[PDB]
């Protein structure tokens, strides 16, 4: 899923 | 302290920080005002559970879709459960609290996910010395993710260039992480006297727009 760098 | 932060941010934006003859940004630095906490990494599972994140001290927390939150301290066993109404509770995993097993399980799954797939923002920065804060709320825009901590800090992670802002109204400061991952802290009041650059000024301008959103909610 969307996540940080 | 969100109201106090709209004050400070306006004052500096109102002084046209970069619209100065000679900008002496480095003179606005204040090493003592380095943050104690900031979000290292995060994972968005709001689709089914909620949002997971890691603080710079390696502790991990999660904001569930039911408005409750759970934090696991860096000892790997101490917890802090906050119900919607803000009702804090201090427990231990090893105490095996039935009512929370499922959420503990989920919390560790985020920990494992972030631990092998993500970088730790601000890894090259030692925070100053200080209870643990928790994520109050958050949201994203086409251009960034905004995170509001319970200690009053507001963090903004920009998508395009990976530049970050960490604002604190108690210290009335801001820490700016650039695209080189350089890490600096300025005292808002001083940035108002000595000024600052063009890219730092616009970001702070975007921050006021984000704080406005945080207050209107």
């Amino acid at each position: 899923p969307p996540h940080s760098t | 302290h969100l109201s106090d932060m709209l004050q400070q941010l306006h004052s500096v934006n109102a002084s046209k920080p970069s619209e100065r003859g000679l900008v002496r940004q480095e003179e606005a630095e204040d090493p003592a005002c380095i943050p104690i906490f900031w979000v290292s990494k995060w994972v968005d599972y709001s689709d089914k559970y909620g949002l997971g994140y890691q603080l710079c001290d390696n502790s991990v927390g999660v904001l569930f879709n039911d408005s409750t939150r759970l934090i696991l301290y860096n000892d790997g066993d101490s917890l802090q459960y906050i119900e919607r109404d803000g009702t804090e509770s201090y427990l231990t995993v090893s105490s095996h609290p039935n009512s929370l097993m499922k959420k503990i399980t989920l919390l560790k799954y985020f920990r494992n996910y972030m631990s092998e797939h993500l970088l730790k923002a601000g890894a090259n920065i030692t925070p100053r010395e200080g209870r643990l804060p928790y994520l109050r709320t958050w949201f994203r825009t086409r251009s960034a993710i905004i995170l509001h901590l319970s200690n009053g800090s507001v963090q903004i992670n920009f998508f395009q260039d990976h530049t970050k802002l960490i604002l604190c109204p108690l210290m009335a400061a801001v820490t700016y992480i650039d695209e080189k991952r350089d890490f600096r802290t300025y005292r808002l009041s001083l940035l108002e006297e000595y000024g600052c650059c063009k890219e730092l000024a616009s970001r702070l301008r975007y921050a006021r727009t984000m704080v406005d959103k945080l207050l209107s909610s």
